RNA sequence: CAACGAGGAAUUCCUAGUAAGCGCAAGUCAUCAGCUUGCGUUGAUUACGUCCCUGCCCUUUGUACACAC
């Protein structure tokens, strides 16, 4: 078992392991991980 | 510092102590022989002998005291 | 969010496990650990570990999915085990064996329990530089 | 020191619908960062020389005198 | 170069902010476009009118249009004046030298609401981004920033230093403890969007989105989570539109309070409240027929608690208000409406009756304004100005005082000009009408109806003015002479289509005429000969112009670029790309062959046609420029936009290892310190309690940022690198690591920083004796014997506390797994079949590999 | 009754058969004899570390399969 992504939509699941809720996420969380998100699209 | 002319006194390894050791002997008999009636050969048996007993008399040993008291110095 | 900041973490705990915010949940765990740690047959408060004790089977199953993926970790570990160990101890294994799910969970968290038991104990093996100095030290005279 | 690249780069962003001022500042930074058609010698106590200039009105002039003869 | 400048700027009077009023009726202050001025309703004489000291359009002003003001707000008693803009700054200025004391920045976003707080000295302001920042006056400093709101913040309510409520242009309204500066209490007001809010100590009251308002009962001294603020009940209103703003008042001689919502429309419903002997001697009243279903009807409290009163009307759209109140019977509010209008209405009330079947307005500002955009400006030879709209108020204002002296009705008027000897005004309306008014005399010297059969779109005269063309949308121009003061229709020109500009040349020349099928035409007037056509522009084409020596033609149209084109063989010259919406009018200038053109874009903009450079940019308008005109001599030119503007343009290094040093020095210094304190607390209080140490103060740095000395080590042990950490703790000497040793020793006693980094603490630990181990055997000290015990017995206390929940968890999961396989796995006992079995219910993995 | 007794400020290049000294031949379709290219003879001093300065470059999901981090 390794940590994929989540199996809902409004959750954001990081391979580290930390799981977050975009409900429970601010503003300025959600802008940085869709940010580090377009990063690792990229590579 | 960018070019602050202030020095700071190291120790020095022994490698870099026999190079500069025969570099200093060297070029004190070769000034030491540089225009007098002495030859090099002369002149280096006078700095070798000076720099063997320590007499203070020589470049070498000059030029030493100066760079140890210079690091004592600014220490 | 009214909880989490005053304190209070075992309605905080199942306001998270409703609501379903996994960092939350994350944090409450570990604030709660941390400070069950300080604090002087239980492992969280009381008053927690009861509250973890009452909850039903879908939301132990999604307990156990965010102690899963904790595990993963070699650093949010501990708190993963400390909340498998209160669900074990607090909860009935022949209902926890027949939940439906709860193979694809545990056979995910046996290995990693497994090589999080061989660090430990291979830091356990190591500290003993502490023991061998100690005996030097007496030597000394 | 630093590089002819770093200092173009920092050079357009000095410079930065008007076209006189971009034919001005085209023109000032070509003939500025092109250092191979001036000549500069080194003062013992610098430019001395346009080659290329100097070269074309002297290939020039025996040009029309050629075509004159 | 001789480059332009703003004079002055005039012709709005209400803008698109609220009002603030100020007791003497009264004065008000309001907002024109990026400054703000101040009327005396009792006449209304512009007696001030507060504007940043650059004129824009000069030197320093930067490249973007201005900060619109948004917010007017008052301190009445230290007499200041809280501003803010519509870049998210807020300008404090005092009314007395009328200067700028302070500049507020702060926020992303235009700004929405100010209040002064506690009443001097403190002011709260709320942006269209959602954030509420709190300033300080005497210390120039945002103090607060509130940040939990989602879309734009439209009302607000504070009292002093404990609690604020806001709402914002979500559902949501919310109460923030201002000690703590986090959100206490969310709820979701309205389902769309909530825009009102107000309260009087006990209730409070929003509106959403169509004609729901909510009454709730905030109890500050409420302790439970939810229920700081209940909701009590809903009412309906008479407007379907966007209630979005309340405000409530304490009249005084018994005691009462009223309060308003304003609307969308044109609206504004006044309400009563009423008091507390009448809720008693009500109650009964509607609890007749005598009770479950009496609680219901009790429950279901609005209608009961409020009493509707005068619904005051306006003839435009309402956008902001504020009353003042004596004796119940003189509610007197003043009201800023859209198209720009001040009007002071005044309810009476004689304490049961409003006396009034409806409300009368005892003032109106309107006199200086348009109530419409000016469609077309004109000037004369140069004192007076012309200014044409849509309502009919063609109106002559004059230049060197800014003041309309004249003005008359038209109509849906779009097009107008002067008459070469001054003091008479032809015009064409946007019906098949033209009319001729003057200065002297009344309105009406004639109109002609069926000037045209349709829409007008453009006239010029001659330069000596006996005779002038009307170009209309009925695909036909049409010439006019002047016989004597009267018009004479003598010759029609009928094209393809529909005509939309004409212009004739400066020398009685050329009549070059533009099309709505993406060309002109230039004919001669003396033949209507058809000399050219000028071709290429690709969208329909706006205003031309003829330069003073009749050789070159300009050319806007919505293609957003003007041509350049010379008139001699009809040659194209440029066709440079400006203004990026639309190009409304270019005109030249009087002698020479540079010109203006400004746009609908909210930008004019000076060229020349020699270079074709853009000579200047100006950006003072904020919205779509109609129109401009220049001096017919000397070249000063106005220009008039859709935001009711007029204006005028005149002339001119450590690393990892030492900053662990010295994070560790500092801190087992303290740390120290601290035990040689209790040291000396313990021994004057076990001795002659005479003296003792006086005060060890805790560190500078550890106190700046809220760290115990371990924990402070141990963030900065966490922040170097695993790359350079066996480097960090190589570099450092052996005092040092006696002293890490000091580190670890303390803080294996705090329990909870001990276990949230064990492993960290064990592999620097364990790196620094095992490579120190040959002088830390050799020191001879019995206190760090006994400090390696005590780290030795806690840490393997830790590590073995933590592997035993490891294995009992490994054991008790496999179990579970061995028990529910046993319950309800499979049944072979054959081997073969069995091995077959689990090597196809086995976990397949696919790798890729290398042969 | 002119220059000059190892050449100022600055500046460039250089790490083992290398720097430098020394002579002897050739003259190879371009180049060179106001010299160029070969060939041997003699043959060191000091770095061989470092990113501290000056710069140039690379990466910022670990992916590639375990173990470990």
């Amino acid at each position: 078992y390794n940590v994929g992504k989540a199996e809902k939509d409004g959750e954001i699941r990081l391979k580290n392991g930390v799981a977050m809720s975009k409900e429970e996420l601010t503003r300025e969380d959600k802008n940085r991980l869709r940010r580090a998100l377009k990063r690792k699209r990229s590579k | 510092g960018g070019g602050a002319a202030r020095r700071q006194a190291v120790d020095v390894s022994p490698l870099r102590r026999v190079n500069q050791a025969i570099a200093l002997l060297t070029i004190g008999a070769r000034e030491a022989a540089f225009r007098n009636i002495k030859t090099i050969a002369e002149t280096l048996a006078e700095e070798l002998i000076n720099a063997a007993k320590g007499s203070s008399t020589s470049y070498a040993i000059k030029k030493k005291d100066e760079l140890e008291r210079v690091a004592k110095s600014n220490r | 969010q009214n909880y989490m900041s005053k304190g209070d973490w075992t309605n905080a705990f199942l306001l998270a496990m409703t609501l379903d915010h996994p960092m939350r949940l994350f944090n409450v765990l570990k604030r709660a650990l941390g400070e069950s740690r300080s604090r002087q047959e239980v492992i969280f408060n009381e008053e927690l570990d009861q509250a973890i004790s009452i909850l039903n089977d879908e939301q132990l199953i999604l307990l156990m999915k965010r102690c899963r993926d904790w595990n993963t970790n070699a650093k949010t570990h501990t708190i993963a085990q400390r909340t498998i160990r209160c669900i074990l101890m607090h909860h009935n294994i022949a209902k926890l064996s027949e939940i439906p799910g709860m193979v694809k969970i545990v056979d995910a968290i046996i290995p990693y329990t497994q090589r999080h038991f061989t660090r430990v104990d291979n830091l356990v093996e190591q500290s003993y530089i502490l023991d061998y100095a100690l005996v030097e030290m007496d030597k000394l005279f | 020191a630093g590089s002819q690249l770093k200092n173009l780069k920092a050079a357009l962003k000095a410079r930065g619908y008007d076209r006189e001022e971009k034919k001005k500042a085209i023109a000032e930074i070509r003939e500025e960062f092109n250092p191979f058609e001036i000549k500069a010698a080194r003062n013992k106590r610098i430019a001395v020389g346009k080659p290329g200039i100097s070269k074309q009105i002297g290939e020039e002039q025996r040009k029309r005198a050629f075509e004159a003869r | 170069y001789q480059r332009f400048e703003q004079a002055a700027a005039f012709g709005v009077i209400a803008s698109n902010a609220n009002c603030v009023w100020i007791p003497a009726p009264g004065q008000l202050i309001t907002s024109a476009l990026e400054d703000v001025n101040i009327w005396d309703i009792k006449t209304g004489d512009l007696v001030s009118k507060l504007s940043d000291g650059l004129p824009p359009g000069a030197s320093d002003a930067r490249g973007a249009k201005p900060a619109e003001c948004t917010y007017l707000e008052a301190h009445k008693d230290t007499d200041l004046l809280a501003v803010g803009y519509a870049d998210g700054v807020i300008k404090v200025w005092d009314l007395m030298s009328k200067t700028v004391l302070l500049n507020f920045n702060g926020h992303k976003a235009a700004i929405t609401l100010l209040q002064f707080d506690g009443t001097g000295t403190r002011l709260i302001s709320g942006s269209k981004d959602s954030n509420i920042i709190v300033w300080d006056l005497v210390g120039e400093v945002g103090l607060y920033k509130l940040r939990s709101h989602k879309d734009s913040i439209t009302g607000f309510w504070c009292q002093g230093e404990d609690w604020l409520i806001s709402t914002s242009k979500d559902g949501m309204i919310k109460l923030w403890d201002l000690k703590t500066h986090q959100c206490i209490e969310t709820h979701i007001a309205h389902t769309g969007e909530c825009w009102g809010l107000a309260v009087k100590d006990d209730l409070l009251i929003t509106t959403g989105t169509d004609s729901q308002v909510k009454i709730w009962k905030l109890d500050i001294e409420n302790d439970k989570m939810g229920g700081k603020l209940t909701e009590m009940g809903i009412f309906e209103k008479q407007s379907k539109q966007r209630g979005l703003k309340i405000e409530f008042i304490t009249n005084s001689s018994d005691k009462t309070s009223f309060f308003y919502i304003q609307n969308a429309d044109k609206t504004i419903e006044t309400f009563r409240i009423r008091k507390e002997e009448e809720i008693a001697r009500g109650l009964k009243k509607r609890e007749k027929r005598l009770l479950t279903e009496e609680e219901i009807a009790k429950s279901i409290y609005s209608s009961f608690i409020l009493h509707p009163f005068q619904t005051i009307r306006s003839l435009y759209k309402i956008k902001s208000a504020s009353w003042t109140t004596v004796s119940s019977s003189k509610l007197e509010l003043v009201l800023t409406t859209s198209s720009n209008t001040i009007e002071y209405y005044s309810i009476p009330y004689e304490k049961r009756d409003p006396t009034s079947p409806a409300p009368l307005k005892t003032h109106t500002i309107e006199l200086q304004g348009q109530r419409t955009d000016v469609r077309s400006i004109d000037i004369s030879d140069d004192n007076k100005l012309l200014a044409t709209a849509s309502n009919g108020s063609l109106k002559i204002w004059n230049i060197k005082t800014h003041k309309c002296i004249r003005t008359f009705e038209c109509g849906y008027a779009l097009t107008c000009k002067f008459l070469p000897g001054g003091l008479l005004v032809i015009l064409g309306t946007r019906n098949g009408e033209l009319q001729l008014f003057d200065l002297a005399s009344s309105s009406l010297l004639d109109t002609i109806e069926d000037a045209h059969d349709a829409a007008i779109w453009s006239l010029d005269l001659t330069s000596d003015g006996k005779r002038l063309v009307t170009g209309s949308a009925d695909k036909t121009v049409k010439f006019w002479d002047f016989k004597v003061l009267k018009l004479h229709h003598d010759t029609t020109l009928e094209l393809t289509d529909d005509i939309l500009c004409v212009r004739v040349s400066p020398d009685d020349r050329y009549l070059a005429i533009s099309l709505l099928d993406n060309t002109v035409k230039v004919f001669f007037l003396d033949s209507m000969k058809f000399y050219l056509s000028l071709y290429g522009h690709k969208l329909p084409v706006l205003s031309i112009d003829i330069s003073f020596d009749s050789k070159m033609i300009i050319t806007s149209s919505a293609d957003k670029n003007i041509k350049i084109w010379g008139l001699d063989f009809g040659d194209c010259h440029k066709s440079l790309f400006a203004h990026q919406d639309s190009i409304m009018n270019v005109k030249f200038l009087p002698q020479s062959h540079n010109f203006f053109s400004c746009s609908k874009d909210a930008v004019v903009k000076y060229w020349d046609g020699e270079k074709f450079e853009c000579i200047q940019k100006l950006y003072a308008h904020q919205s779509e420029v109609w129109a401009l005109a220049v001096a017919t001599d000397g070249g000063f030119v106005v220009s008039s936009s859709h935001d009711h503007s007029i204006r005028i343009w005149e002339e001119t290094s450590l690393k990892a290892g030492e900053r662990l040093m010295e994070a560790l020095d500092l801190g087992i210094a303290e740390i120290e310190g601290l035990e040689a304190y209790n040291r000396d607390m313990k021994l004057w209080q076990r001795k002659k309690l005479g003296e003792a140490p006086i005060k060890p103060q805790g560190n500078a740095v550890l106190i700046a940022v809220n760290k115990t000395p371990e924990q402070y080590i141990m963030d900065t042990l966490l922040r170097i690198r695993m790359s350079q950490l066996e480097d960090a703790l190589m570099v450092m000497p052996f005092s040092y690591v006696l002293k890490f040793l000091k580190f670890i020793d303390t803080v294996m006693q705090n329990k909870t920083l001990l276990h949230s980094h064990l492993p960290l603490i064990c592999k620097n630990l364990f790196f620094i004796i095992k490579f120190n181990h040959k002088e830390l055997v050799s020191q001879k000290n019995e206190e760090l014997k006994l400090q390696i015990n005590r780290v030795k017995t806690e840490l393997r206390s830790a590590l073995k506390s933590t592997e035993d929940d490891l294995g009992f968890n490994v054991q008790g999961l496999k179990f579970v797994k061995q028990q529910w396989n046993l319950r309800h796995n499979y049944e072979f006992v054959d081997e073969y079949d069995q091995q077959e079995k689990e090597s196809n219910s086995a976990r397949k993995r696919v790798f890729g590999t290398v042969i």
